[PDB]
């Protein structure tokens, strides 16, 4: 519809965005309070390819500053793609939590999406946000990227402990960046 | 806000000294806030003759 | 007034219930004195406006206005010069 | 209808804690050529309630470094002694009369400490930890007179029942058989509560805070009532332990009023010395008690067991 | 209607912090002594139901009174980062308004705003104790005003 | 064991920005540097300028900025023996003089316009004459102060806790004291008889009798009688100040150093000509260099 | 001359040893203190409620600042940069132009009240009583661009309490 | 004017006094208009079973005179 009404409008298509309040990882950060990490089939099935913030931001502002960006529609997705699964051991590895994975149907899983909904205040978990997880970002390699733009993609791994250092208890709080290693990638 | 007579002794007494002869709060013994225009004096300087810079 | 009062407590002013539109119960302020009312509240005189009414003029405002900010009639600053350099206007005549 | 007595006994208390703070900031002020608060309603009497709400929905800090479980404990554990030590008190008839009253005074008193004590060491700090066991150290003189200040007194009521006190003070006052001990004791009873000369563990001017430093909404707010229910029902233990007013056996509205009138007169006292005199450094509060009033205790403990024996005048044990 | 609820529950909450709000004891320069004064029995801050409490933990305005200076503004941020929420910082002098008499020197950050999200700016070299009473005041007349809960029924 | 003072934390480029502002623009530089001795650190500047310009203020000007650079004595001794009982954990003796030292701070408004920073005292004399009646109300504040004085000590000075707090705490020598730099109260409290306003009188100070207190153990508690007791000698040098207030104007009769009055200003040619450049341009010092000194209460 | 201050020894006597036993056994001093505090308590408060009633000033306050105008109406400044050379804090910023009447009046007249530090050169800068600080001390806004006053808000200053600075001036104008 | 400080203890006094109050009239009321009992020996004790006993509504606060007895 906004591609109808101004046909000269750079529509921005981000994937599963990153950062210190992002509601990302913080979302499996935060879900070691409910009992372990329930990811349905172990999530072994879902491959993300997250991008850092700041990254988008400066698409944004080089998109701004560019006198082509008029009309196009740019995809701003990270460097590499984690299987979900390995994604959640990055996380709860960078935080030192335990990592308790169990298998959920998707029906059960829709069913807590639905409970989580009733609160009258800032959900935590819905029925969206649950199938959200599960969609794994399609690549469309010919809608032009990020690196056009000049904007280089930050690695997840680099600036990963801004957003987890605080999940950390006060044991491995000082835990530095190469304790944990790198997750494997399904790469294309 | 004049305390009354049987408190007066009881500060009084209680710091063994008389308040009321001196005390912090002001009051009518201010001097007036509206004065009569002032007239300022002159300098030694303000002489109409031999009152040259050099000297 | 009282003149029998410690020194500060001798003069005071009871706020007005409605000034310019604002409802001013319970919520008041320190700005809605009026000029020639701050200065006999504030001891810089002993003679009320009533006694000794100010001199009065032309442009000396008629309403007294609350400090302004946070409603939208509050000031906001912005330059009060003319624009230095303008720039040649292309013509209207075509190329040729 | 016990239950009904429990909240009689903790709702009237925690109003009474509440308005403390009110009284203690105009006192305060009063003594301080200020006026204290008074735009909170009128006379300021709607401040604590000003103050109820905004630290129960102010936001309540989680310290990273801090051990939760340990976080969470101390506030408890500091309300729950505060509230369940005002039960013995025989406020005309006691709530819970049991033999060994002043024990159970001594053993929630002693165990109030563990309140400051894991707090201190929970929020994971330098202030913390400085509080913490500068709370130790103000504390750990303190547990040794005050039992004997206790026994020396008790010694010629007749058994450890609060109830009994009362009888034993029918004629005169308390105080004036020991008022020795009774300056001795009140001392100590504005030590234990950490109040007025004697404040090194919240320091102001020197810790910051002290074990409060990282304790904010209720979590600082329950902190402030196990402090100011702590200094009421002090207060009211040194008002019946020395000046046990007279009980008509058929009207206790006689000695309830009596008796709060004491504990008011000995609360503000509080806040009399509170603005008077300068803080104490630890090193002296012990230097204080164990050099000058421990030696003390001994000797006037020894006057007052050789005291009934040579008088004849042992007192009944039933 | 439940707006009015929320309108009566929004009166209550707002009205106990603004009556209830309690000022860091954050003092730098000149402008700091005198707010002093503001706390001594002429003004008596207190009787505004505001308490000087230390430990930025348990404050909600905090006055930045004075010169705010390069070798301290990480100290002030860390500072403001530890209070919670709400919090408000009242810019008190023209010093911490924009750099006052030192705008121009080396070692002065101009204004303390460029720090911290600053409330209501209270000018003055120094402002009267009497001066940003009024600022205290008109914060709370700000915190009367504010809607939170409204717009939470309405979001 | 050891202690690091780091400091800093206020570093104002104060004797850089003065470089870049004529010698009456740089005047509320000192206002500022010290902020509880106001008048005290004007008086500092004001003489080092009359120094170099070679110009001395008019009799008149000379005894109401020792008056005031007394009052202001007044202030910082206030303030020092006041907080220190605050920071001890004593707050009552804070809150009484602060009311008492609200009323010295109507006396600076009365005169200058701003409570705190005057900018009052100038090179050649000060901006202008008191206001009719302050005199008088600085005889009723006098009267009352010394019957608030003694009330401190009632507080403190016997309290067998502030005692403690105090008595032979960080206690300093003589030699070292004089060979760390050290002045006024440092000096005066550890027994060295040194005092400016006696040894080397500035302004108007010889002519004004008063006593200079000297401790002798040198501990933190004999400087606090020596504050005090500076208090109770500032009081006498404001009742002869008051006594022997001698008539004429307030700024040196040169107009190439004092700006003239507004009256000649609108009238005379030369006046509003030294007017325009003394505020554009202002008084140009002869070269050389200086170090004045003047007994601030600090 | 100079006064001791704290040597005094004791006596001995029994008489004094036991009066400083008495005041070390039995408190004194520190009931000595409790007796000055209870009095003080029973004085009067020497606080003013706030502003229903208001602090006392001397007609020479320095505050906010006005551009005041002739009694005919026209504005008092000639825009002669006296009161920009002497800024201590180089607050002030004016340019002039030769305006349509002829006349010698600034377009622009930003005053910085967040850069000034009242030091009041300013109203004893220019030789017509053009820029004066106002007896009004309350100012105080919500947002920092509101206190970057410019003629317009000065001029406006000068037009509300108008009252206050001939009356203020009127009574000050002799002592200077 | 100190009379302020009042207010504040005034409602205090009466905070103070309800708990006196209560367990007072609450110990009058459930006891059968009699002062609660006190039990700090066996004795007490074993005489207030024999109260229970006897009152036939197993209530030591029912106490019956001469009439109980021919
Ligand atoms: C202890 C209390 C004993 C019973 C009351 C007597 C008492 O405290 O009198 C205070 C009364 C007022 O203080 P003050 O400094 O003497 O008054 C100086 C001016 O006259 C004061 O002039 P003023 O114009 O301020 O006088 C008016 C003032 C007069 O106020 C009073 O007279 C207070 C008594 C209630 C009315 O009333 C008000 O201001 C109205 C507001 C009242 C506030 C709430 C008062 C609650 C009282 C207690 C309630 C129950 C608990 O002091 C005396 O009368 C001294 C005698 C004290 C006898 C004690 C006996 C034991
Ligand atoms: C004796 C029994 C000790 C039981 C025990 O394991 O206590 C652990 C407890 C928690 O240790 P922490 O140093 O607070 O560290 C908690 C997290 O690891 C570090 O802090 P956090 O913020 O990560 O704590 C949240 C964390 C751990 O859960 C908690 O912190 C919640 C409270 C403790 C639950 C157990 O939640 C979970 O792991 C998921 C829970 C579902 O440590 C204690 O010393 C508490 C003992 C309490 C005994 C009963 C007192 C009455
Ligand atoms: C460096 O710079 C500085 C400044 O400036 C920048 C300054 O200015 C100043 C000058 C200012 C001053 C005030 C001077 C003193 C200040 C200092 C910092 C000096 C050091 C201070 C001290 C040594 C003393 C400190 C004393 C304090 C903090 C006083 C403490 C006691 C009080 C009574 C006041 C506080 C009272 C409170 C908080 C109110 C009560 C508390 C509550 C939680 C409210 C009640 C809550 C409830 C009842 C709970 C809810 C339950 C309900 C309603 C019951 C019903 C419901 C149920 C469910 C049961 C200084 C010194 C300074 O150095
Ligand atoms: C857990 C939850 C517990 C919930 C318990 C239920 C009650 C909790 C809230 C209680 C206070 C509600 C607030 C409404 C009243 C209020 O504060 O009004 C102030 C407001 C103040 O408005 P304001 O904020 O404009 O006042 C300040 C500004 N000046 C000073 C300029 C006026 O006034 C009114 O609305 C009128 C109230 C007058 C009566 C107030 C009570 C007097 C009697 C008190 C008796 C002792 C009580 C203990
Ligand atoms: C005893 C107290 C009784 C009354 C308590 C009322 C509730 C106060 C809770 C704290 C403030 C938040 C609130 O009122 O609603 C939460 C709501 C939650 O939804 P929200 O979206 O408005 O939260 C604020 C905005 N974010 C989410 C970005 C932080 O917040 C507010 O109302 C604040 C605006
Ligand atoms: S604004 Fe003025 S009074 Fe305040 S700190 Fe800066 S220079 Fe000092
Ligand atoms: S008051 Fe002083 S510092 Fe402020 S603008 Fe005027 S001349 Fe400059
Ligand atoms: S305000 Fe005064 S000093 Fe400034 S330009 Fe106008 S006349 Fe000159």
């Amino acid at each position: 519809e906004v591609r109808a009404a101004f046909p000269e409008a750079t529509i921005i298509k981000p994937s599963d965005i990153f950062g210190r309040e992002d509601r990302f990882l913080n979302y499996f950060a935060s879900m070691r309070w409910f009992g372990g990490v329930p990811l349905i089939s172990l999530g072994k099935e879902t491959v993300k390819q997250p991008v850092y913030i700041v990254d988008v931001s400066k698409g944004i502002i080089n998109a701004i500053k560019d006198p082509d960006a008029k009309g196009k529609t740019f995809a701003f997705v990270g460097p590499n793609r984690y299987l979900l699964f390995d994604l959640v051991q990055y996380i709860f590895a960078v935080a030192y939590r335990p990592f308790l994975p169990y298998p959920l149907p998707h029906f059960a899983y829709r069913w807590v999406g639905r409970l989580f909904e009733v609160s009258p205040f800032e959900p935590w978990t819905t029925r969206d946000k649950v199938e959200r997880v599960h969609m794994s970002d399609m690549t469309l390699p010919h809608l032009p990227g990020l690196e056009d733009l000049g904007i280089q993609a930050t690695p997840l791994e680099l600036k990963a402990i801004e957003v987890l250092r605080r999940h950390r208890t006060y044991r491995w709080l000082t835990s530095e960046m190469e304790d944990v290693k790198p997750a494997k990638t399904v790469n294309i | 806000a004049s305390a009354t007579r049987v408190i007066q002794l009881l500060r009084n007494w209680a710091s063994g000294r008389d308040l009321q002869a001196k005390l912090q709060l002001r009051y009518q013994e201010i001097s007036k806030r509206t004065q009569p225009p002032p007239k300022l004096p002159v300098g030694p300087s303000h002489k109409l003759s031999n009152n040259y810079y050099c000297t | 007034e009282d003149n029998k009062q410690f020194f500060g407590r001798h003069r005071w002013v009871i706020y007005t219930t409605e000034m310019n539109g604002r409802d001013t119960f319970w919520d008041v302020d320190g700005s809605m004195v009026p000029p020639e009312w701050h200065r006999w509240l504030h001891c810089m005189t002993d003679d009320p406006p009533t006694t000794k009414p100010p001199t009065a003029r032309k442009y000396i405002w008629t309403n007294h206005k609350f400090n302004v900010s946070g409603t939208p009639q509050q000031y906001v600053p912005y330059s009060t010069t003319r624009k230095k350099i303008q720039e040649w206007v292309p013509p209207s005549t075509p190329y040729k | 209808m016990f239950m009904i007595n429990i909240l009689s006994l903790i709702i009237p208390i925690l109003l009474a804690v509440a308005f403390l703070t009110l009284v203690e900031r105009k006192v305060l002020g009063y003594m301080q050529l200020r006026k204290g608060p008074n735009v909170v309603g009128p006379y300021g009497l709607l401040q604590p309630i000003a103050d109820a709400l905004k630290l129960v929905t102010k936001e309540p800090l989680r310290p990273g470094t801090s051990s939760i479980s340990m976080f969470i404990i101390a506030p408890i554990l500091g309300l729950s002694l505060a509230l369940t030590m005002w039960v013995p008190l025989p406020m005309p008839y006691p709530l819970i009369n049991m033999n060994l009253g002043v024990l159970f005074m001594l053993a929630m008193s002693s165990l109030a400490v563990y309140s400051i004590l894991w707090s201190g060491w929970a929020s994971n700090s330098k202030y913390a930890l400085i509080g913490a066991l500068r709370a130790v150290a103000q504390t750990i003189s303190y547990e040794v007179t005050l039992a004997i200040i206790l026994l020396s007194v008790l010694l010629m009521n007749g058994s450890y029942t609060l109830s009994t006190l009362i009888t034993t003070q029918e004629h005169i006052w308390m105080i004036f058989t020991s008022w020795p001990l009774a300056m001795m004791w009140f001392i100590s009873t504005l030590a234990e509560t950490n109040r007025a000369p004697f404040d090194l563990t919240e320091g102001e001017s020197e810790l910051v805070s002290g074990f409060n430093v990282e304790y904010a909404a209720g979590p600082f707010a329950m902190f402030f009532m196990a402090e100011y229910a702590n200094i009421i029902m002090m207060n009211a233990f040194t008002a019946i332990l020395f000046l046990g007013a007279s009980h008509d056996p058929h009207t206790p509205e006689l000695y309830t009023i009596n008796f709060v009138l004491k504990t008011l007169a000995l609360t503000i006292t509080f806040l009399w010395i509170r603005a008077s005199y300068p803080r104490f450094r630890y090193d002296q509060l012990m230097h204080l008690l164990w050099k000058s009033f421990l030696p003390l205790t001994l000797a006037l403990c020894m006057w007052h067991i050789s005291l009934p024996i040579m008088t004849a005048s042992i007192p009944p044990q039933s | 209607r439940g707006e009015y609820v929320v309108a009566k529950l929004d009166d209550l909450v707002n009205w106990a912090r603004r009556s209830s709000l309690w000022p860091m004891t954050f003092g730098l320069a000149c402008c700091a002594v005198e707010m002093m004064h503001m706390a001594a029995p002429r003004y008596d801050m207190d009787r505004f139901g505001v308490v000087f409490r230390a430990s930025p933990r348990q404050s909600d305005v905090m006055i930045v009174a004075g010169t705010l200076t390069n070798k301290m503004a990480p100290a002030l941020r860390k500072v403001y980062d530890q209070m919670p929420e709400p919090r408000y910082v009242v810019s008190m002098g023209s010093c911490a308004n924009g750099g006052g008499y030192y705008h121009y020197s080396y070692s002065v950050v101009r204004g303390c705003d460029r720090i911290v999200p600053v409330d209501i700016y209270v000018p003055g070299c120094p402002p009267t104790a009497e001066a940003l009473l009024y600022g205290i005041l008109q914060l709370q007349r700000k915190i009367k005003r504010e809607k939170r809960l409204r717009i939470w029924y309405r979001r | 064991r050891k202690c690091d003072p780091h400091i800093g934390l206020l570093h104002r480029g104060t004797e850089k920005l003065i470089e870049y502002k004529t010698y009456l623009q740089a005047l509320p530089y000192f206002d500022r540097l010290d902020y509880v001795s106001m008048m005290c650190n004007e008086q500092a500047y004001s003489l080092a300028v009359e120094k170099l310009l070679n110009i001395q203020p008019p009799p008149r000007a000379q005894w109401i900025r020792v008056l005031f650079g007394e009052i202001t004595r007044l202030l910082n001794h206030i303030m020092a023996v006041t907080t220190h009982a605050l920071d001890i954990g004593a707050m009552t003796p804070f809150f009484w003089m602060f009311e008492e030292r609200e009323k010295m701070f109507e006396f600076y408004e009365r005169v200058s316009g701003a409570r705190m920073h005057a900018a009052y005292i100038r090179p050649g004399g000060v901006h202008q004459d008191l206001p009719l009646g302050l005199l008088d109300d600085i005889y009723e504040f006098s009267k009352n102060f010394s019957f608030r004085i003694d009330e401190l000590e009632e507080m403190l000075t016997n309290n067998r806790i502030w005692r403690n707090r105090t008595v032979d705490i960080g206690v300093v020598t003589a030699e070292d004291a004089l060979n760390y730099g050290f002045s006024g109260v440092m000096l005066r409290g550890s027994g060295i008889q040194w005092d400016l306003r006696k040894t080397q009188p500035y302004d108007v100070y010889d002519q004004v009798e008063f006593d200079v207190p000297i401790g002798s153990r040198g501990d933190c508690y004999d400087r606090y009688l020596c504050r005090v007791e500076e208090m109770r000698q500032s009081l006498r040098i404001i009742s002869q100040c008051l006594n022997k207030m001698p008539p004429g104007e307030i700024k040196v009769d040169d107009a190439k150093v004092s700006p003239p009055k507004r009256a000649e200003m609108k009238t005379s040619m030369e006046s509003l000509i030294h007017h325009f450049k003394l505020y554009t341009e202002g008084y140009q010092v002869p070269p050389g260099a200086t170090y004045t000194a003047i007994e601030a209460p600090k | 001359t100079y006064k001791f201050v704290n040597m005094r020894e004791p006596s001995m006597d029994m008489k004094s040893v036991t009066d400083r036993a008495a005041q070390t056994l039995l408190w004194t001093e520190l009931v000595r203190g409790l007796g000055m505090t209870l009095s003080y308590l029973f004085r009067e408060p020497a606080t003013i409620n706030y502003p229903f009633e208001k602090g006392p000033l001397s007609p020479r306050f320095r505050g906010e600042h006005a551009l005041r105008r002739y009694p005919s109406g026209e504005e008092r400044c000639i825009a002669c940069k006296l009161c920009e050379a002497v800024c201590p804090a180089q607050a002030i910023t004016i340019e002039a132009e030769p305006r349509a009447d002829g006349s010698r009046r600034t377009t622009r007249y930003d005053i910085d009240m967040t850069k000034c530090i009242y030091c009041g050169f300013c109203q004893e800068a220019c030789p017509v009583d053009a820029i004066v600080e106002g007896p009004n001390f309350e100012f105080s806004t919500e947002t920092h661009e509101e206190l970057l006053y410019n003629k317009e808000k000065l001029l406006n200053n000068g037009d509300k309490w108008e009252a206050e600075i001939a009356a203020n001036i009127q009574a000050d104008y002799l002592y200077r | 004017m100190w009379f302020e400080i009042l207010p504040g203890i005034a409602v205090m006094a009466a905070c103070l006094f309800i708990p006196g109050m209560a367990t007072a009239h609450i110990h009058k009321f459930t006891n059968g208009g009699k002062e609660k009992r006190v039990a700090h020996f066996s004795y007490q004790w074993n005489l207030m079973e024999r109260d229970r006993c006897i009152s036939g509504v197993n209530r030591y606060h029912v106490t019956k005179g001469l009439e109980n007895i021919d």
